[PDB]
């Protein structure tokens, strides 16, 4: 999930936008 | 600001800035 | 910290603090 | 929604927790 993709590894805009409504 | 490790309030902040009026969901495992 | 007007990043911050490991959804109209 | 209850009017713990997962 988001913690794995953005906290434990380097985040990206691409991944962040998957969590926008 | 997005291309780094982002945890906790830092991650929430990035979601807020990126998603704008859409809003977002923040759901840890 | 919750019993006030909370907008924007301030509201996101309150959700983050209150909801803890649950996480939350932030969905403006 | 949340903006109406917490930004435009005074927020509460009660209302915030309705938006926790």
């Amino acid at each position: 999930g988001i913690v794995e993709q953005c906290c434990t590894s380097i985040c990206s805009l691409y991944q962040l936008e998957n969590y926008c409504n | 600001f997005v291309n780094q490790h982002l945890c906790g309030s830092h991650l929430v902040e990035a979601l807020y800035l990126v998603c704008g009026e859409r809003g977002f969901f923040y759901t840890p495992k």
